[PDB]
This record gives C-alpha cells, structure tokens and sequence, in this order.
C-alpha cells in the first residue's frame, strides 16, 4: 500500500499561468509553465510565478496578487489537487490559470495571508481530523517541533520526511479496529456552495467495514449520473472507507472527495 | 490484491501517464531557455 | 445521422482535445522562445 | 467531399512529437530537443525540414550525411505516414511521441533511403496509382491530366486542404450503378512494421454495405482483447466499409488501418 502514498503524494497538475490582459507591462509578459503538487497549496507555489512577472511591472502597477479560472477566484486553503478536480477537469491541459495584479475582490475571496497562515489552516484542519479520529488524543502529545517538520515536509516535498510524523496519527489502538469519526469534505458543482463535513464511523454495527457508497448514501444520495473524483482518479464505491481515510487523504488528514457529473 | 485496490493504482498511473509524464519533460525544457531570455 | 458517423466525429474532436489542444499552446510558446535563444 | 467536417478532422490531425539528437553524434554545441506538431497524413520526410536544419548547426560540418529517426530501437519507415507509425508504435506510450534523430551509422539493410523531395512525390504516386487501380481498374488515374497528379502532391506537401480535394474528389467517386468501388484500398498492419493486403469489394451480391467487421472477419480473422485504430480512432465495426474508403483513408487513398492491444 505504501506505493498508493507516494504516487498521491507526488501528484502533480501541469498549469500555465497566464497575466491578466487588462494588466500593463513593460515588455511583453511570457505565460508560466509549471507543474504544482495536488497536496499542496496556491500559496505555496506562487513565489515563483510572483517573480517571474515581477519583472514586467512597475511598483505602480503591481498590487496584492491573486488567482482566477474561468472568471471564478480561486480559494487559497483549497488543495491545488482538489480545485482542478473541481473546477477544470472536462477543461484541457494544461490547466490554463489567470494572475492578476488588480481588482482583488475583497467581498469573495480570503486574503492571501504571510505563509505562516496557509500553515495556520493546514494544523487547523489537521488538528479538527485529528479530533475525529482519535479525540485529539495523538497532535496534542507531539512536541511543537513536529507540528513544523508536518508542515515543512508539505512545503518542501519531502515525502518520507512528512510521513514519519503522519504515520502516527494514521494508527489507531487494536480493539478499536479502525478511527472513530472519518475526517472527510464533499464539495458540489462550485467552490462557492458549503462543503459537507458530518459525523460517519468506518466500522459498522456488526463489525464489517463501511464502503464509499455508505458514505454518500448516508451523507450526499444525489451522487447515486454522477462522478465521485478522489486525487483525480474515481475509486470503485465498494472500497473500504477506512483504508481510504489512510491512504487517500491530502497531508492535511482530510478525504476532499468531488462530486462532478459527466463527461 | 483486491479488485478496488487494484483498480486505484491503475488509476494513480493511468492519471500520471496523461497529467504528470506528459508535461513535466516539455515544461522542464521550456524553462531552461526563459532564464536564457531574461538574462538576454 | 447514423450512430457510427456521429460516434466516428466524437472521437476526432476528442482525439483532437487530447492530442493537439494539449500541446499546440506550449509548443508554439517553445519554438518562439528557441528561435529568440539563437542569438 | 460528402461531410467535409470529418475529412477536415482527419486532415488536420495533430501528432505532438519530441526530436531529441542521439547521444554517440559528435557536436560542436549542446542542442535543445525541436518540439513539433507533426501532421497525420503526410510523411515523415517531407515535413521535418526544419527540424533537420536545426541539428545541423551543433554537428560538424562533416557528417553532412543522411538523416534517420528511431523510436525506442527500431528505425522509422518513411514509407509508411507519420499517423500510421505513430498509432502503430507509440499510441499507447506518454506524449509526446518521442523520436531520436541520427546522423551516422544508416541502417542500411532496414531502413530504405530517402534522397530527393521528388522521391517522396514518387512513393506517394505508386500508392494512388495502386489505389486506383483496385477501385476504378485504374480508370480516372490515367484519364487526369499530368498538372492534376503534380496538384495533388503540391497539395500534400503544402499543407492545403482545398487544392488538394480539387483533384481527390474524383478519386472518391465511383459508378453510379455499381454504387460502390470495384475494390478497397486497404493495408493491416500487425505489431511489426509485414502489413496484410487481400482482395475485397465494398458490395455483396445480397446488396448490402460491407463494414469494416465484415472486412476483418474475411482477410484479419485474429481481431475479436484487440483494438483496430484507424487515423487515432476506433470506428464501430458496424461503419460500413465504403464510407470509410471515401472519408477514413489517407491521402494516398488507402485505409492504413493499425491493430494494438489494449491498455
């Protein structure tokens, strides 16, 4: 299984970032080309492509930078993975992502806060997962120092560097025979509408263990027409919940499934 | 090996072959030659 | 028309989106950057 | 020109391809790899010019030698379009099609020579003239003015849809009463590069239209976990097999129809 790890792990979305039209520049602006991790996040990777288009502005024209595909914005603590899933898979390679420069739109869309608070959502979220797993039991005895090497493991793409903390909190006592609550987030048609987060135990009364199709029956009955997409691919619905929870997860312990109709 | 797991490590590879394989090695080489340009 | 014919030109344009649409784009960008790197 | 939108498609077909030099050629300067779209249709020795020149200037101006291309070992048969080979060799594989370029060590008992432009012209007027004879007893080849057969390679190699059709429509049409070729063009092509080519009319003495499952079960009895990829796709084997002489063929009018596995 430890195959299944790294292969999500190191998972990647070709993009071509794109300068704004509207925006004026000195010389001419050359698109981005760049494969970006599904675990990780917009605010991660975008230094690169800041700087690259730094050069054809002046102070004047640059502003707070940000992100749209297809006129919609896009969600800084969103996983890249799991916007493209979402929002461009019928699109075509590679994913064709605008920057701008201007027109932040302060009513629909999260500031781009210091990388320090893309770090404070991701232990947030990992810390509610946690919370549904073990009852916070396992990050509340980890030394701080873990709580960044989890983090810098994400940012850097060191895989066996962030599964050496991960590990644990993927482990679950004997009698139990799996966690107690899945951490998990269904998300729709848009970003804009809420995602579904409930309460759902992936062992059964009878001790047998709970399937994917449970999960939606129970939590979202409108995706039994539509596509139930996890890191890109469409896990059969008779796949155990509780190994998914372990092995398809984003870094931040939490299964972002997307629901999307067809083709 | 059972028929979901199989199924989604086919998958995982079947979606590297189309996303990942098929541009990393393009992408790769289109940027060798920009720093060429902006260091003209 | 027929179910052959419009199931024949389904494909074309979706042959056309996985093949060409793809790399159409980077590819032109490439050339014109490599041509520019013959200085 | 029946449906014109599906010999438009099929003429424009796109194959995105990769040139990287052979490593054992000397050169004065390291050489990029030449991205290229190359087309479906035309041949591989008439349309990579440019990439030719463009591994000229790192090699010495020795050697000076003929060019050939490889695909994982196996040298690349000219003769054969580019859209057959590839479907034939690479389909299967990761985009783009990856092709080595050499200049030295000509597999001379593999691979035929390629001299002039005009020995490409040749190649592709035996293949008509081949054509036409199976499906007019080489009737309407004879009977086109010599401007006509040098309109049509002018066509080929020029990229121009229009010119060419203005001569091929005629090659298209047939008899009204016999209400379809007297034989059809067509070449199979197994996994190597020794092809399969019997004789076969597009019209029984019960009336009906022949398709291409009626063809494959007379002359390639082997297909039926086997796809039959024709120009990149997989037509219903109900496609009846006149209408794919007149719109699936290739310019040299023959059905270069490719037989793969699957994945």
């Amino acid at each position: 299984d430890k195959d299944v790890l790294r292969d999500v792990w190191f998972g990647r979305i070709p993009t071509c970032f794109t300068l704004y039209q509207d925006e004026i520049t000195e010389r001419e602006a050359e698109p981005y080309y760049l494969l970006l991790p599904r675990v990780s996040y917009l605010t991660l990777v975008t230094d690169k492509v800041k700087k690259h288009f730094q050069k054809v502005m002046r102070q004047e024209d640059i502003s707070e930078i940000w992100f749209e595909y297809e006129g919609t914005p896009l969600k800084w603590h969103y996983p890249i993975g799991l916007l493209f899933d979402l929002l461009a898979s019928s699109s075509a390679l590679p994913w064709n992502i605008t920057v701008h420069f201007k027109s932040f739109p302060e009513k629909d869309l999260l500031h781009c806060p210091s990388k320090d608070a893309i770090d404070a959502h991701f232990m947030s979220c990992m810390k509610e997962a946690d919370a549904l797993k073990h009852k916070s039991q396992v990050i509340n005895e980890m030394q701080k120092k873990d709580h960044k090497q989890l983090w810098m493991g994400l940012q850097n793409d060191r895989f066996d560097q962030f599964w050496a903390i991960n590990r644990k909190l993927m482990e679950y006592p004997a009698e139990e025979n799996g966690f107690r609550y899945i951490p998990f987030r269904i998300y729709q048609t848009t970003t804009e509408r809420p995602f579904i987060q409930k309460l759902f135990r992936p062992v059964a009364a009878d001790g047998q263990l709970h399937t994917l199709g449970d999960l939606l029956k129970e939590v979202c009955p409108s995706a039994i027409k539509n596509q139930v997409m996890i890191h890109g691919i469409e896990p059969m619905l008779e796949t155990p919940l509780q190994w998914l929870s372990e092995h398809l997860s984003y870094p931040d312990n939490f299964l972002h499934i997307s629901i999307i109709p067809q083709p | 090996f059972p028929r979901w797991k199989r199924h989604i490590s086919e998958q995982l590879r079947r979606r590297d072959r189309l996303q990942r394989q098929a541009f990393e090695e393009i992408i790769l080489q289109y940027n060798k030659l920009l720093e060429k340009s902006d260091l003209h």
